[PDB]
RNA sequence: UUAAACCGGCGUGUGGC
DNA sequence: TATCCGCTCACAATGCCACACGCGCTGCTCGGCC
DNA sequence: CGAGCAGCTACTTGTGAGCGGATA
């Protein structure tokens, strides 16, 4: 099984699962601990942001992918403001700083 | 091809600011639109930057240097 | 998960699944049949003295 | 873009600034259409539109209109995703309590409180009240009432007596609750009682009120009073059809809630019955703690199915929440997967790809290729060309994969290795092409795992993984010094087949002019490939400069050797090929051609060597067979001889002369006896039974067997393996580990009985069920070690501290269990090494130790080092590059940045598939014998003694009154080889410094009844021991004469408990003998249960023992001694029986006899003793009276832990212990790693610390605060004249050490969650996202490789 | 206002490594 | 009135992958602001 | 009239900490 571009949970901004429906696989978490064994910060921003969480970050990489430009922006992961949502729906206030 | 990088690291020590290094010259060869140093057997951009840093043409303090040149050559064509 | 010599002749000791469980799904052997009451018994040859 | 995460407490008004909107009903949707309902769960005008740039109405639908509200809905028309960060609230008509804060045990609302949770849980559940304003009232404010207490406190007190119930009467009392009086009140409190217990409740609270009066916090906050609810894109209603619908779990929840404040909304207009209201509102808060923690409560809820409805608490923890499901491990789109297969022909820096794959990988890069070719104007027509599978397709996918490498992974990831960077060659079909050589390095066979493939998509990443992921630049494994480039069993056997020699063949005697003659006439078929030929070599040395000096000479080789030179390249000597290719010959010779010649030509070698190990073993003849493996002429004779002792060890037990016991340990070693010479048998065997003549008589060889070809090259087959294959099978075991009786007599050649393979079978399902099982644990506790690791970086060059270890090689236990440079080769050195000869520094400090350093090290023969150790580090967040060591991967000092915790961390998890997680026994099955251990010693060499508290007999020999002593044995040379424990009071035969041979009795062993030495000669009197009270009466009928026996302090009653027997050494007159060297009366008092045999007026001798008191024979604690002994080390657990040891030296006393124990009295020389222990009953007690001891010392004998240790041994000590037990654990099993990460690791473990006096410092004595902090803090309180702690380090587990952290998203992740959360929210934490994992959770660079670097450049920017 | 272009949540069971 | 001893509850338990299935019927009562 | 509520288990084990408690 191999995707490019498929479908995306409503929930969260992320690929999909499985052969039946167009999803690709899941980079586990023992995946990123060994990508931080290297260096590969970049790569992990771009595989773990880029190509998984943000459809405006991921939209921007594919068309400059598609324009002749190695050129990434991460911007912010959206399941990260998913959670944000989550844990300040309760009595808990969390806020980013400058 | 290219097999292995360890004569990059030997003389660009640490092996990870030899990623920088490679980064911002495949960056200015990609959309920069630089002319590869070497002549090249129709490879990626990756490889032929990672190969002009191995002919001793490329490191940190020589691409400052070429980016103060052309800082001096945008300041001479604004005028 | 383990064995026990009370298997022989009931409870197959090569068969299982091996991943999660391993015993708890065993394979009823071939001439192991119920009991009245629940239990599984074996066919034996009976020996008189001689 | 964003600094550090603040976290702090929710007040309703910032709620009522979040929200956009009251949601009245519980009404989701509108039934015809499937418009949300006006003010229902699903809105519009709360939340936003359904539909990009539509309203719902649709009356405003063009882009003029966007921004602006309709006329009835009121709706800014905008895009869908602000449905996602808009969000709604509830007005609750009643105050609810949040369940976080009541049972997070230890709660917060509590504590604040000063009220334990079982008042207020009665309370908030209307079983009881709370008074409120008390007043002129004979009640106290704090206290609960309940509905009689109520009824009758009622009539004392009308107007002026309050007495609220529910969350409003909790919310009042936190009104009404001052900070600073509570907080002065609190101190002056703590500085006038001195309790323990009272100190640390009165220091936790005092910390949980200054939490509060220094961050922006409010207590009434904690009472919830407006419910935020969660956006619908995050919980949503898709269309399954039917009234059968695809919801969500919180949806029904918020669905009970919403119409329980409804119902009790319209309780309260309709002036409702007060317990109607009442139970209505207890409804409420139950719908409201279950929507927040459901299983907190006292009953978990459940929607159906018996399905506990999931709460937002269990959104986020499991491994279905966040933090483990959607934000650390999240899915790529670009992955591929398939099967592995094998390639013979492609480079190591290579690997094959499928056709299919590479293009639904490579579609964007595709595309632009066609966009900048004149072929494609639209990506609407390349999309459409290359879905149509044309052939103009192909060569672009030529063109981009030509140099771009993809990321191969494998599916369970244990260490770095697992993920490497792979240059890929299109290949037909469905299947992954991997290299063969690479395959031992992801442990994964070719049974049908499925291994992953990723795209690295950027420049940066291309780059990157061709320089820190490319196969090339990972050859030398992360543990250890030896090469995972290692190669496999089919290259290592052409190779042995190739090189091994026989006598006679085509082509014996005859000479060859070189290798390509060699290889032209071994194709040719003239010349076999094994014939001892003479041949000439041309070999290349390496000069002390850059030079390769050229040697032609003459060798007396083989001729697959001779070809296989071809593939050597010139640097390597010629003895390396000239032997019988082994797997460590292989690896040694890949480690020295690494050594030698460096990274670039090693790799090419190495790909040679496989090729013409594949060649040669397709051109080769191995293979097995019936007639391959013979069965042993006297493997029948020895069975029945074994049979013919069974049944005479049988007659004998019939007989009535041997019992159960014995013959159970007589049969298993006779049967193990007769196993090791089938064995033996089967062996020679396999080395002879093929002898071949050369011209005459017939002579011996190497005698292959074309399976022993297999099992002596090590490529596949070991010796037990085959020895059960051929020889007997050996005894099997039962489930508990009793080794049964009857052993299986047959192997597999011949036939097996039905019983034989039952029990056969029997034992191997437990051995298969193990991995299974023990793989779960080993994920497990991986998981927890890289948690407490990967929160460093090496960020410094050097320190100058010269706080370091002193290396020393195992000497303890057998002869010699690891020299000393497989423990010091990489190190940098603390302070300078001296040669054998003093002040001689050949070694100078804060340099790198290469291999000719250690070997020049061991030509000297050194026996300390002192080396740098992360442990002893003085370096503040992080360690320094001269502290460390070397890579073990990488033939240079470390470099600076890469976290070592990481590799650490799998270097330590990796090795578990190798070990145990449960074993049959762990110190053998049968009972430990009871000082009845015959080792010996092997070397020769001086006895040293440390510690000598010890005299001579009269009998010639050396007794001990100690029992730490410990003998060591120094070589010749100076070096320590051998080292043992001596017992108490132990037969020494010879002295301090005598060169005794090696093969002599050194030392005898004392029962397991206790004995006592008798340092002086003397005479002994029943001193103090009444003939009634403290002794009894019981006589011996084997002896005649009588043994006293003395009751222990359980038995006798308090007629006998103020008295202790002691004997009391004089001279023929009385006068007491002093101990030479002090003026101490010489007496030893006895303990409980004693056996006095000698008598009264008797001359003793010395170290004649006197009282024989019984002990613990077989019974043993030990510890299972698997992978949980790596567990319970790292988890630092009391063991059952601890020895509790001396905290402060100087003599030692008893005091109050059974006070529920014995207490113990520890007197020192300088200051006073504040310092009482209590001491369990049922332990030997081995220092007495007249013994002094150094702080350190042991007082009951069993094993030590790891906390008392710490504190009265050192640093240095209990890391030391700690690595040298978990050495001996992993080497039980065969398995080697450098003990830097152990190192490290209990580094990061003992990162905790507290303080005993304050001094001039701002934190309180009762805080348990980082090292580094208190050092940076103390830093610059000694900066003046002020002191500015006392600090003690103190160790907890791997658990709670990630917990312990000042950044709480590093715990959050890690299990435990809804306390670390509450901690951090009621505290205002603010953490500077200066780690690894939140780095990771955020999004962005890492401070490790590459981004650690550019947060250089980000440091020095803030 | 007009014209053109684009538009798997949960549980269960089984099996494999 | 302090100090151990025992009761009671929370929290946790490799990672992936593949396949498949089932997540109900009808009566009452309450919500009412298109 | 529509929607929501509701009526027709017993072997997990360890590890750990908080809370009686009992006993001088
Ligand atoms: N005449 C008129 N009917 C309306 C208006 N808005 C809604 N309606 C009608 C259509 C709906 O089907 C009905 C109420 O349906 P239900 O009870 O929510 O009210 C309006 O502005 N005018
Ligand atoms: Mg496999
Ligand atoms: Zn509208
Ligand atoms: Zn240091």
């Amino acid at each position: 099984h191999a995707r490019s571009t498929g479908s995306y949970s409503l929930v969260t901004q992320q690929p999909l699962g499985g052969k039946a429906q167009f999803g690709g696989q899941r980079f586990g978490e023992m995946e990123v601990w060994a990508l931080e064994a290297y260096g590969a910060a970049y790569t992990l921003q771009e595989m773990l942001t880029v190509k998984s969480d943000d459809v405006n970050g991921r939209t921007k990489m594919y068309k400059n992918i598609v324009d002749g430009n190695h050129q990434m922006e991460p911007g912010m992961p959206e399941s990260f403001n998913v959670l944000l949502k989550e844990i300040r729906s309760l009595g808990i206030n969390i806020e980013l700083e400058d | 091809a290219r097999v292995t990088v360890q004569d990059a690291v030997e003389k660009i020590g640490n092996r990870f600011d030899l990623v920088l290094v490679a980064a911002r010259r495949a960056r200015q060869m990609q959309v920069g639109g630089k002319d590869p140093l070497v002549p090249e057997e129709n490879d990626k951009t990756t490889v032929i930057a990672l190969r002009e840093i191995e002919e001793g043409l490329i490191n940190n303090q020589i691409l400052d240097v070429r980016e103060r040149q052309e800082q001096q050559e945008q300041e001479a064509a604004e005028l | 998960r383990d064995v026990h010599p009370t298997h022989y002749g009931r409870v197959c000791p090569i068969e299982t699944p091996e991943g999660p469980n391993i015993g708890l799904i065993n394979s009823l052997s071939v001439y192991a049949q119920t009991n009245e009451y629940g239990f599984l018994e074996t066919p034996y040859r009976k020996v008189t003295d001689g | 873009e964003f600094d550090a995460i603040k976290i702090a407490l929710a007040s309703p008004d910032m709620i009522r600034s979040w929200s956009f909107g009251e949601v009245k009903k519980p009404e989701t949707i509108n039934y015809r259409t499937f418009k949300p309902e006006r003010d229902g769960l699903f809105c519009a005008r709360i939340f936003g539109p359904v539909k990009d740039y539509e309203c719902l109405c649709g009356k405003y639908k063009r882009l003029k209109h966007r921004g602006v509200i309709c006329e009835k809905c009121g709706v800014e028309v905008t895009q869908t995703k602000v449905r996602r960060e808009r969000m709604g609230h509830i007005e609750l008509a009643s105050p609810t309590a949040h369940i976080w804060f009541l049972k997070s045990l230890p709660s917060r609302i509590g504590l604040l409180l000063d009220m334990p949770l079982r008042d207020i849980e009665r309370v908030l559940y209307f079983e009881s009240y709370v008074v409120i304003e008390g007043g002129m009232t004979n009640l106290e404010r704090q206290q609960i009432l309940t509905e009689e207490q109520y009824l009758d406190a009622l009539e004392e007190f009308g107007d002026e007596f309050d007495a609220k119930m529910g969350a409003e009467a909790i919310q009042a009392l936190l009104k009404s609750m001052d900070l600073e009086q509570e907080c002065e009140q609190l101190r002056e409190e703590l500085n006038e009682t001195n309790s323990e217990t009272k100190r640390k409740k009165l220091t936790k609270r005092i910390k949980l009120l200054e939490a509060f009066v220094q961050s922006g916090n409010k207590p009434e906050w904690m009472i919830l009073t407006v419910l935020p609810v969660l956006p619908p894109d995050l919980r949503p209603l898709v269309p399954l059809d039917g009234g059968r619908f695809a919801t969500s779990d919180l949806n029904d929840l918020y669905r009970r809630v919403i119409n329980r404040n409804n119902r009790l909304k319209r309780l309260l207009d309709l002036a409702a019955p007060d317990i109607i209201v009442r139970n209505e509102k207890r409804m409420l808060q139950e719908a409201v703690d279950a929507l927040l923690d459901n299983g907190r409560r006292g009953r978990a809820i459940t929607g159906s199915n018996k399905r506990p409805l999931k709460s937002l608490a269990d959104m986020i923890k499991g491994k279905q929440g966040r933090f483990r499901q959607n934000l650390l491990g999240k899915r790529v789109d670009y992955s591929g997967r398939s099967v592995i297969t094998v390639g013979p022909y492609l480079r190591l820096h290579q690997c094959g790809l499928p056709k299919k794959m590479a293009l639904e990988l490579f579609k964007p890069f595709i595309y632009g290729k066609l966009e900048l070719r004149g072929l494609a104007t639209t990506i609407k027509a390349a999309k459409k060309m290359v879905e149509r599978e044309e052939a103009v397709v192909w060569d672009i996918l030529d063109e981009v994969i030509r140099e771009h490498p993809v990321l191969l992974n494998r599916a369970p990831t244990l260490h770095r290795l697992g993920i490497q960077a792979f240059e890929p060659v299109l290949i037909e079909g469905k299947a992954i092409q991997l290299h063969p050589l690479v395959c031992a390095a992801y442990n994964a066979d070719f049974d049908g795992d499925q291994m992953a493939v990723h795209v690295p998509l950027t420049l940066e990443a291309q780059l990157e993984a061709r320089a820190l992921m490319m196969s090339t630049n990972n050859i030398l494994s992360p543990a250890n010094g030896e090469p995972i480039i290692v190669p496999s069993q089919d290259v290592v056997l052409g190779l042995y087949y190739m090189t091994r020699d026989c006598v006679n063949a085509k082509g014996e005697g005859m000479v060859l002019t070189g290798p390509k003659e060699a290889e032209r006439l071994y194709r040719s078929g003239l010349a076999s490939l094994h014939a001892r030929v003479k041949v000439r070599i041309t070999e290349y040395e390496k000069d002390a400069n850059g030079e390769l000096v050229a040697k032609t000479s003459l060798k007396d080789t083989t001729v697959g050797r001779a070809i296989l030179w071809m593939i050597v390249p010139k640097g390597l000597p010629y003895s390396i090929v000239n032997q019988a290719l082994g797997k460590k010959a292989i690896s040694k010779m890949l480690n020295t051609c690494y050594r030698i010649l460096g990274l670039k030509p090693t790799v090419i070698f190495a790909d040679q060597i496989m090729y013409t190990g594949f060649a040669y073993a397709a051109r080769s003849g191995a293979s097995v067979g019936i007639d391959d493996m013979v069965i042993p002429e006297k493997k029948h004779e020895i069975i029945s001889e074994a049979e013919a002792e069974v049944a005479e060890i049988q007659e004998q037990f019939q007989s009535g002369l041997v019992t159960a016991g014995e013959r159970y340990n007589k049969v298993i070693d006779i049967w193990a006896a007769a196993n090791d010479r089938v064995s033996k048998a089967m062996m020679d065997n396999l080395q002879t039974e093929t002898v071949i003549n050369r011209d005459g008589q017939e002579e011996k060889q190497v005698s292959f067997n074309s399976i022993y070809m297999m099992a002596d090259s090590g490529a596949r087959g070991s010796a037990a393996q085959i020895r059960q294959l051929a020889g007997m099978r050996g005894l099997m075991a039962k489930p508990d580990g009793s080794i049964i009786e009857t052993p299986i007599t047959a192997n597999f050649r011949e036939g097996l009985n039905v019983l034989q393979y039952f029990i056969s079978t029997h034992g191997a399902r437990k051995g298969l069920a193990d991995t299974a099982l023990k793989t779960a644990n080993s994920g497990y506790l991986t998981r927890r070690l890289v948690d407490v690791a990967q929160d460093l970086v090496v960020t410094e060059d050097d320190c100058g501290t010269h706080e370091g270890i002193m290396m020393t090689p195992v000497i303890e236990g057998g002869d010699v269990k690891e020299p000393l440079r497989d423990r010091v080769l990489g190190r940098v050195t603390a302070e300078d090494v001296l040669k054998p000869g003093t002040a001689d520094i050949l070694v100078p400090r804060n340099t790198l130790l290469h291999e000719q350093w250690c070997d020049l090290l061991e030509e000297n023969s050194v026996d300390a080092v002192k080396v740098r150790s992360v442990v002893s580090c003085d370096t503040d967040f992080g360690v320094c590059a001269h502290c460390y060591g070397r890579d073990l991967a990488r033939g240079h000092i470390i470099n600076k940045g890469e976290a070592i915790g990481v590799i650490a961390a799998q270097s330590i998890g990796e090795p578990g598939t190798q070990l145990t997680m449960r074993t049959f026994h762990i110190g053998g099955a049968a009972s430990r014998a009871a000082a009845e251990s015959s080792i010996q010693v092997k070397n020769k060499g001086s006895i040293k003694l440390s510690n000598v508290k010890s005299v001579v007999n009269s009998s010639g020999k050396l007794v001990i009154t100690s029992r730490n002593t410990e003998l060591k044995l120094i070589d010749e040379f100076g070096r320590t080889k051998e080292s043992y424990k001596v017992p108490y009071g132990a037969v020494l035969a010879k002295g301090d410094g005598e060169q005794v041979a090696g093969g002599e009795t050194v030392a005898n062993w004392d029962p397991h009844t206790m004995p006592v030495i008798t340092e002086v000669s003397g005479f002994v009197r029943f001193t103090d021991m009444i003939d009634g009270q403290t002794i009894t009466r019981q006589t011996d009928e084997l002896t005649g004469l009588s043994s006293l026996v003395v009751l222990d302090s359980a038995e006798r009653t308090a007629g006998g408990k103020d008295l202790r027997p002691a004997l009391k050494i004089v001279d023929a007159q009385g006068n007491d003998v002093l101990i030479p060297g002090t003026d101490m009366p010489a007496q030893y008092f006895l303990p409980g249960k004693a056996i006095v045999q000698l008598e009264d007026g008797v001359q003793i001798s010395s170290g004649d023992t006197l009282a024989r008191i019984p002990q613990e024979s077989g019974g043993t604690k030990d510890i299972t001694g698997g992978l949980p002994r790596v567990a319970d080390l790292f988890e630092a657990r009391r063991p059952k029986e601890p020895a509790i040891l001396a905290e402060i030296s100087g003599i030692v006393s008893f005091g109050k006899e059974t006070k529920g124990k014995r207490r113990l009295v520890i007197t020192p020389v300088d200051g006073s003793d504040p310092y009482e222990e209590m001491i369990p009953k049922w332990r030997q007690l081995n220092v007495f009276e007249g013994e002094r001891v150094e702080r350190g010392d042991v007082i009951s004998d069993g094993p030590e832990a790891p906390h008392d240790i710490l504190r009265l041994r050192g640093v240095h000590a209990v890391t030391r212990y700690i690595v040298n037990e978990v050495q001996d654990v992993y080497r039980l099993q065969g398995v080697k790693i450098n003990d830097k990460h152990i190192e490290v690791i209990v580094r990061q473990m003992l990162r905790k610390a507290t303080i005993v006096n304050a001094g001039s410092s701002d934190f309180l004595e009762g805080e348990q605060v980082e090292y580094s902090r208190v050092k940076i803090a103390n830093r610059e309180l000694e900066a003046n004249g002020k002191v500015g702690a006392t600090y003690s380090r103190d160790l907890l587990g791997i658990t709670k050490a990630s917990l312990a952290t000042e950044s709480f998203i590093s715990a959050a992740s890690f299990q435990e969650t809804t306390r670390v959360l509450t901690e951090a929210a009621v505290a205002g934490k603010r953490d500077e996202l200066r780690g690894l994992k939140e780095n990771v959770i955020v999004g962005r660079l890492i401070p490790a490789g590459t981004g650690y670097a550019y947060h250089q450049d980000r440091m020095r920017r803030r």
